């Protein structure tokens, strides 16, 4: 409150340290970013949010990016940030695979780089990056797996998640439609285009506002990949009539 | 000294303000112990280095005025030292 | 006001905003206007220089700067500091081809500047470049448009515009650019873009264009721009 | 993880050099085999004319340093090839900055100035010639980082036998075609093959076969 | 430090063969890319290790896979990186270019020296005489089939023949 | 002498101890230097308890050997007289066994049986993957007397673990 | 003593560099040359990346005189892409001297 | 006031930004040490399981060697910092000197820690404060506190964090030696502080056990439920 | 009134040109206790007005074998500054072998206490040294104001009530030069009762010595070591 925020390096009277809590801030101003655990692999429903009508597609994804074979994960936040936080979350996991020639538990990379950005934190001199990145991926110990890191180097385990836009919505949303155990891809996918048809309200699901990935495991190996526009468009095709036979059935 | 036990579950034996920084040295603490942890440090480490180079006993003087060398160390420390120390030797 | 914010740079807003950077951006947006039109055939650099007096050295700093001999990019802000970014730049091209023998991809030439310029971007004692790079290239049989900014985020684009009534001029090339649009008359767009984002009468030294296609980029001479305004108008 | 604490830095590891030498010495005894170095032990020539330089590599040992700057190779190759391309690199920036092809005497200050850094640890041999602003030039570079610039010189396998012809056959001021017979002369000489004459004018059994372990991977 | 290892183009497939007694000298750097380290075995090791880290970190970044030429630089840069203390290793790159599917074979030097044929390129302790006897049998155009014998031959004269064939590689140890 | 032989469901090592063992499930035997190699074991085996304490998890037998052979190469690129030969007998829980022949210049190898050559030569000649601990046992001793010709204390590294077996 | 004889001779490059500029400096200039260069050296590496990321350096080069320049340091061995990488609160802790 | 820097002092002889720190740790969920005969027991206030979420991913309650753990209450990332830092130190010590570390070994390298950060105004202190507990090694169970301040005592009986006076009274009312009689009466003991503490047991309370020869074992929550029953059953019978 | 932007750091010029901490650095060296320095043909004298129970501070100090020193002002900037000037004696008389001379010293001292005042981060030396000392040219009676500029003085005084001390030595200065060593410590120590109020009178726990001669090196005498000339001083 006009005090004890001139630095990331300094208290309040409450043992608050405000300059995080603005970065936080700053990610809830992203766009809205989903990721759902499920029993046949994980899904990272995210906000494309690119609808210049003289925009480029000349790159893998803008939400979503690869950081190892087995690891995927979303941004929402300061795209410029972003993409140093990726290029360190891929230079950490092949280190560890140089060293081990086995690819990082998903829990490890995401502590290495909730430690950079708390470093970051801790330090006087240096601004808190403010980006929110929603890891997924597989391992040998813990399966599918789903993380949560904030500006602040706070990561949590999730079944259902979202950072950016309306995710406060978007979580009690999903704990109201999510099953533990229970939830395949498929139902992952439909809950997941769910949301965000009831969260992106600026407009409807025109499949370009949508960039949803997907991360499976075939033969023992990790397959991430990215729905394809028809896939995206299929699923906001099926959540539609969904809804509209709900409503005719409601009367 | 006159030892403050916040609660009755707390430990005496940790909240000790007396304590040897030699056979032939001792100082008692009153005020930031942390800080004293590093002044009380120095001057076990400088008398240590005195028994096993020359073979001897440090005088009180000597050593009060090494952890002093360490102490006048702030604006190592960048605030003053915020403990006092009684070296009764 | 939240000035506190304002001034500093390392600081986050209430709301959760870089005040510094805006600034920056402010500065990208008070710039000399500078279109780039991603065409079929190549891709067209065009901006309005400020050497309009006649005393102004034509052989002198020039709006349009190669970095390889198939990237070049032109910028809209701090000549310094578009100069320094180019120098960074080609050492970066540079070190690439040392180390692959290979062209540097303009998609990795603009993530190294980016990165370089999110550096200062990030910590207290420097400021943002108050700058913006619009780059452009040609690889494996592809033209190449991307736009830098003094934050260190950088986008694909298909034709954008910076400088004054740069959103005018983004809704121009809106109006205008066509996804088959050919080169030598994406240059006319781009003249015809810069014509409307202009202050004064439109002169082959009052503009300088640099078109990058499968030969790769070329800084276009004052006979070749004179031309195509002599054929728009 | 743990027990790094500097930053990285980059640059020659010389690391691997105490280990590799007393294992060296190890093998030098008992095991041999160790992988050697391929080196340009080739013959290369140049001349200074009217009108250019003109460079001969029988081999090609020629090495692109600038559209107006080319350099023979002797010595080691990949000392050499490294060399001239990170020569090539610094040159191409300077053009960059200046607008202007680079001069030759620029060439030969990088290259004698790097190689007395790595002190002739790097074998390039090189027979620097090229055009400029102020005229063709002809440098000798060595390993060592000493530079000469003389009307003609060679070094390799037969040099001695080329520098013999040039000194015998070289008049003041050759032109195109005498300036590249001469260089032609001298470097067949040094072979005594096919000859890279790089002229930079300044006006331009059936074995038992059975499968234990067969195994596919469609793609 | 023992290891030979050659490699031998064909029509859209290549071949790289080495030898077994008792390491690994056949590292796929690719879905359709291969090396040829040969020499001490930790050395090899260590090369292999580090170079796909650089290569996973190049895919990574660039989106795209390495191809042969842009491998042989790598491996290049990394082998002289160490130029004083050299890596006691020749890799031998084999395999077909992930776009255009064209064949290639390079052999490199303990500190890097790019050699690229396109006939045969061979490396180890016995690398000259192989190399002789590869001339001796080797011969123009190849089909997958023909281009496996001719290799194994030329080793021989078991062998773990990877001929890279753009449909599918294949692998046997022959003897 | 240490011998160590890889099996269906354990790694039967016999050193000559020289069992010095990293975490549960892995055993590494060190020879060479004598001063160089218990500290090279310790130095290994507190690693790998960090790694085991820090991600609540243990290095996997190969992990660790991968893990070993790079600390080995760098030990003995910072310091030449560091002779340290190894032979990591370990269980995976998903891999199962797993022995580790490495020799002093930190070239990894897994191997169905290993010695640190007379001792190699007996396993040569008598060797089944589908071989029982007895079957070892007496392998290890024939190998020993064939040594002799030209101890052998044995731990076997089971699915339940780390067991200590009759010494030869 | 060292691994090569280049070890210590491009361990230490930069500084016999700067060294020998310095001194060539007071000969001919005076003192107040070499102290301005070595103010503007601190003072733009006083502000960069923390220590466990890749710092640009960017207009330290520039006045260096070297940002359009390569050496071998540029590309053979990369730091922007290390092998091995400590803690970030450890190196911190390094590079302000505390450890 | 002088509560913008922790380099300057006040006429008091207070660092504000010190006091803040403790008042961050004072924000964390509350933890509860006891320290028994051949047991020693960590119970952490499990208010907040929330939905959808991972308790294996987020733990107060963290080994730092073989024979000393610790819980926390304040920064989790934090005390994530100094834990891992710990655990190096401890590993580092036994590296060097062959045999395990004391509980008041770890307890004073995390006061050191916490003395290095709190020294200049670049660094903030972390903010989080350590019941760091275990057995020394001849079998002696100790329990131990840090605090931003940096400095460390040992404790009988200590609780941290949120409502930590009336959880660490309860523990003055009951600690006892009756109480530590038995493993099974010093979890019931932090279980009941817990209770007094945050509103529900079991689905509340993420208890560490720790016992002479046994490693960190943190109790399932079936086990914390049949002690809490067992408590009420106690309840009732009085 | 308008100096209190400028009077908190010392590296920042007033609207009137003046560095207002050096002066509070100087007020500090007024605010510290009485000493009193004097030298004669022969002899350098330093006399010190020392602070109930408890032993008192060592205004006095033997800094060289030939060279002494008396504090008026802050106890860590005085023991910093006697700790360089030890160290540069000893250096002087290790390699070149030669008692180094007090008005060098003295001039180090100057550059030394110059380094902070111009520097950021940092305060003025505030403490004032009377340095005694004898070599080569005959005794030496210096004062290192705590601004770095210093001055070479046949009598001195510096601290609080020193201009008492002063103005005595004044109405004497000429006499010192002529006297035995004996009454040059007399002279000394009436300055030094100047400086105590009137009813107060000089006794030997509030009095130290400091005395390099000719032949004799700089040694600091004890209220017991005092007394001698204390017995004979006239009120």
């Amino acid at each position: 409150s006009r005090r004890y925020d001139s630095r990331t390096t300094i208290f309040s009277p409450e043992g608050r340290l405000y300059q995080v809590e603005y970065a936080m801030e700053a990610i809830g101003h992203a766009g809205t970013c989903l990721g759902i655990l499920a029993n046949d692999g994980v899904l990272l429903a995210a906000e494309r949010r690119n609808i210049h009508k003289l925009l480029d597609e000349v790159f893998f994804s803008e939400k979503i990016y690869k950081l190892n074979e087995d690891m995927a994960c979303s941004v929402a936040g300061i795209t410029s940030d972003a993409n140093v936080l990726t290029n360190e979350l891929r230079l950490i996991a092949q280190r560890y695979l140089l060293q081990y020639q086995e690819p990082i538990p998903c829990e490890q990379l995401v502590t290495a780089l909730c430690d950079i950005k708390q470093a970051y934190t801790q330090f006087g001199g240096k601004r808190p990056f403010g980006v929110s990145l929603l890891y997924i991926g597989w391992d040998k110990h813990y399966g599918f797996q789903l993380y949560q890191s904030d500006p602040s180097g706070n990561y949590g385990g999730w079944k259902a998640t979202c950072i950016g836009n309306n995710s406060a919505a978007a979580v009690s949303m999903l704990k109201q439609d999510y099953k533990e155990g229970e939830m395949t891809l498929k139902s992952a996918l439909a809950l997941a285009i769910k949301v965000l048809n009831k969260t992106m309200d600026v407009s409807k699901l025109s499949a370009e506002k949508v960039e949803i990935a997907t991360l499976t495991r075939e033969n023992g190996k990790t397959v991430i990949r990215v729905l394809k526009q028809k896939e995206v468009e299929q699923l906001i095709k099926k959540h539609e009539e969904e809804e509209a036979k709900a409503e005719r059935e409601k009367k | 000294v006159e030892k403050r036990i916040t609660s009755p579950l707390m430990e005496p034996s940790s909240i000790e303000k007396i304590v040897e920084i030699d056979a032939h040295i001792g100082c008692a603490m009153s005020g930031l112990i942390a800080d004293a942890k590093t002044l009380i440090d120095k001057a076990r480490v400088e008398t240590q280095n005195h028994w096993f180079t020359y073979n001897e006993t440090m005088t009180v003087e000597s050593v009060t005025q090494a952890v002093s060398n360490l102490a006048l160390q702030f604006g190592a420390m960048s605030r003053p030292f915020g403990v006092a120390l009684l070296f009764g030797g | 006001a939240e000035r506190g914010y304002s001034f500093s740079l390392t600081t986050f807003s209430p709301s959760g905003k870089l005040v510094q950077i805006e600034y920056a951006l402010a500065a990208v947006a008070g710039g000399a206007p500078s279109v780039g039109i991603k065409a079929a055939n190549g891709v067209v650099l065009a901006t309005e220089k400020k050497q309009k007096s006649i005393l102004y050295d034509e052989r002198s700093v020039h709006k349009v700067e190669p970095i390889t001999k198939h990237i070049g990019l032109v910028y809209s802000g701090m000549g310094p500091d578009y100069r320094v970014l180019v120098h960074r730049a080609r050492k970066l091209a540079q070190q690439y081809y040392l180390v692959y023998q290979e062209p540097i991809p303009t998609a990795q030439l603009v993530q190294r500047v980016a990165s370089v310029m999110q550096e200062y971007t990030q910590s207290g004692g420097v400021r943002p470049f108050g700058v913006s790079l619009l780059i452009c290239g040609w690889n494996e049989g592809r033209p190449y448009l991307f736009q830098s900014d003094p934050s260190g985020a950088y986008f694909a684009w298909k034709a954008t515009a910076m400088g004054k009534n740069y959103v005018n001029g983004k809704t121009f090339l809106e109006k205008r650019y066509n996804e088959d649009l050919e080169l030598e008359d994406a240059i006319h767009t781009a003249i015809l873009t810069l014509k409307e984002s202009f202050e004064g009468q439109m002169t082959e030294d009052n503009i300088e264009v640099g078109i990058c296609n499968e030969a790769g980029f070329r800084r276009l001479t004052p006979t070749e721009v004179k031309d195509y305004l002599a054929a728009i108008a | 993880a743990v027990s790094v604490y500097a930053p990285p830095v980059g640059g020659f590891s010389f690391d691997n050099c105490r280990r590799n030498a007393v294992l060296e010495a190890d093998f030098a005894k008992r095991g041999y085999k160790l992988p050697k170095v391929r080196k340009t032990g080739t013959t290369i020539a140049g001349v200074v004319y009217k009108d250019g330089i003109v460079l001969g590599a029988d081999t090609s040992k020629i090495h692109f340093i600038s559209p107006n700057i080319y350099c023979c190779g002797a010595g080691t190759a990949a000392d050499t090839d490294m060399t001239t391309q990170l020569i090539s690199s610094n040159l191409e920036l300077h053009s960059l900055s200046t607008g202007r092809l680079p001069r030759v005497v620029t060439a030969n200050r990088m290259l004698k100035q790097m190689l007395f850094r790595y002190q002739g640890y790097i074998g390039a041999a090189l027979v620097l010639g090229g055009v400029d602003v102020t005229g063709p030039h002809l440098y000798s570079i060595y390993p060592h980082g000493s530079t000469d610039k003389l009307p003609y010189v060679t070094m390799g396998s037969g040099s001695l036998a080329a520098m013999a012809v040039f000194e015998d056959k070289f008049r003041p001021d050759m032109e195109e075609e005498e300036a590249k017979n001469l260089v032609s002369e001298a470097i067949a000489a040094g072979i005594f093959s096919n000859i890279d004459l790089c002229v930079i004018s300044k006006n331009k059994e059936k074995g038992t076969t059975a499968v234990l372990t067969e195994k596919i991977t469609p793609l | 430090n023992g290891g030979a290892v050659m490699a031998m183009k064909g029509k859209n497939c290549v071949a790289i063969a080495a030898d077994r007694r008792d390491f690994q000298k056949i590292f796929p750097m690719g879905d359709r890319l291969y090396i040829g380290l040969a020499g001490l075995a930790t050395d090899v090791q260590t090369v292999a290790q580090r170079l796909k880290f650089r290569l996973n970190l190049y895919e990574l970044k660039e989106g795209r896979q390495i191809k042969p030429y842009t491998l042989m630089s790598m491996v290049a840069n990394l082998l002289y990186e160490k130029r004083f203390g050299p890596y006691y290793t020749e890799p031998v790159i084999a395999g077909l270019d992930p776009k255009t599917f064209k064949p290639f074979i390079c052999s490199l030097d303990l500190i890097g020296c790019p050699m690229v044929t396109d006939d045969f390129v061979v490396s180890g302790t016995c690398a000259e005489q192989m190399y002789g006897m590869c001339e001796s049998l080797w011969e123009p155009n190849m089909d997958p089939d023909h281009l496996f014998e001719t290799i194994s031959q030329a080793m021989l004269n078991g062998v773990i023949v990877h001929i890279i064939e753009k449909d599918k590689i294949t692998t046997r140890t022959l003897k | 002498y240490l011998i160590g032989i890889q099996g269906p469901d354990y790694v039967l090592v016999a050193s000559d101890d020289k069992m010095f063992k990293m975490s549960e499930k892995i055993l590494l035997l060190c020879v060479g230097e004598a001063g160089d190699t218990v500290q090279f074991a310790e130095y290994i085996q507190k690693n790998v308890q960090l790694y085991k304490m820090r991600n609540g998890y243990e290095l996997s037998p190969t992990a660790a050997a991968n893990f070993t052979r790079r600390n080995l190469a760098d030990c003995l690129r910072s310091r030449t007289p560091y002779h340290v030969n190894l032979l990591l007998a370990g269980y995976d829980e998903h891999e199962g066994p797993a022995l580790y022949y490495m020799d002093y210049l930190a070239a990894l190898a897994k191997a169905p049986f290993a010695a640190h050559f007379l001792t190699l030569s007996i396993l040569d000649r008598y060797y089944t993957p589908t071989i029982s601990r007895e079957r070892a046992v007496e392998l290890l001793r024939k190998c020993l007397e064939e040594l002799q010709k030209r101890t052998f204390s044995v731990r076997i590294i089971d699915k339940n673990g780390i067991h200590d077996l009759d010494n030869i | 003593l060292p691994s090569h004889p280049l070890e210590l001779s491009e361990k230490n490059f930069q500084l016999n560099q700067d060294k020998m500029n310095f001194s060539t400096l007071r000969n001919i200039q005076g003192l107040f040359a070499p102290l301005k260069l070595q103010m503007e050296f601190k003072a733009v590496q006083q502000v960069q990346r923390l220590p466990f990321l890749s710092s640009s350096n960017l207009s330290l080069d520039v006045l260096r005189g070297n940002d359009e320049t390569i050496g071998f340091e540029d590309i053979l061995n990369d730091p922007s892409q290390s092998e091995v990488m400590g803690e970030p609160h450890l190196m911190v802790e390094y590079k302000l001297g505390l450890l | 006031s002088y509560d913008r820097a922790i380099t300057v002092f006040s006429p008091d002889g207070h660092l504000f930004q010190v006091e803040y720190a403790q008042e961050a740790v004072k924000k964390g969920s509350t933890a509860v040490g006891v320290r028994g005969r051949d047991i020693v027991v960590l119970g952490v206030e499990k208010k907040s399981v929330a939905k959808l979420q991972d308790e294996r991913t987020v733990r107060k309650i963290c080994a730092l060697d073989d024979n000393v753990c610790m819980a926390f209450a304040g920064l989790t990332a934090d005390a994530r910092i100094v834990i891992n830092r710990a655990r190096v130190e401890c590993q580092s010590h036994r590296l060097t000197v062959e045999d395990p570390v004391t509980v008041e070994y770890i307890t004073r390298y995390i006061a050191s820690l916490k003395q290095r950060y709190t020294q200049s105004n670049g660094r903030r202190p972390f903010g989080i404060s350590a019941l760091i507990v275990g057995f020394d090694f001849d079998g002696t169970p100790r329990l131990y506190q840090t605090d931003p301040s940096g400095t460390y005592h040992a404790w009988k009986a200590n609780a941290i964090g949120r409502g930590a006076k009336s959880v660490r009274e309860f523990l003055e009312k009951n600690y006892t030696d009756e109480a530590i009689e038995t493993d099974d009466l010093t979890i019931k003991l932090v279980i009941k502080a817990l209770l007094e503490v945050v509103q529900s047991g079991g689905k509340n309370i993420e208890l560490a056990v720790m016992r002479r020869d046994q490693s960190l074992k943190i109790l399932n929550p079936e086990e914390i439920e049949k002690y809490v029953a067992e408590i009420e059953k106690e309840k009732e019978e009085n | 009134m308008f100096r209190n932007q400028y009077d908190n750091d010392v590296t920042v010029w007033s609207p009137q040109g003046r560095i207002h901490q050096i002066e509070y650095a100087m007020e500090a060296v007024k605010q510290g206790s009485a000493t009193v320095g004097l030298k004669s043909k022969t002899h350098a004298v330093l006399v010190a007005l020392k602070r109930e129970l408890a032993a008192h501070q060592k205004k006095i100090l033997h800094v060289d074998n030939h060279i002494g020193i008396s504090i008026a002002g802050l106890t860590a900037d005085a023991r910093l500054l006697c700790n360089f000037m030890r160290q540069e004696c000893l250096d002087s008389r290790f390699v070149f072998d030669r008692p180094l001379p007090v008005s060098r010293l003295v001039s180090l001292i100057g550059s030394k206490t110059q380094i902070p005042t111009q520097r950021y981060g940092r305060r003025p030396y505030g403490v004032g040294l009377l340095i005694a000392g004898y070599d080569d040219m005959g005794p030496h009676i210096f004062q290192t104001c705590p601004s770095a500029n210093y001055f070479d003085c046949r009598a001195m005084s510096i601290g609080a009530r020193s201009q008492s001390a002063r103005t005595y030595l004044e109405r004497h200065m000429s006499e010192f030069m002529e006297c035995n060593l004996n009454e040059l410590v007399k002279h000394g120590l009436r300055a030094l009762r100047e400086t105590l109020p009137a009813e107060q009178d000089l006794t030997t726990k509030n009095v130290s010595i400091g005395i390099v001669g000719k032949d004799l090196e700089f040694t600091i005498y004890d209220d017991d070591d005092v007394s001698p000339f204390l017995e004979g001083l006239e009120e």
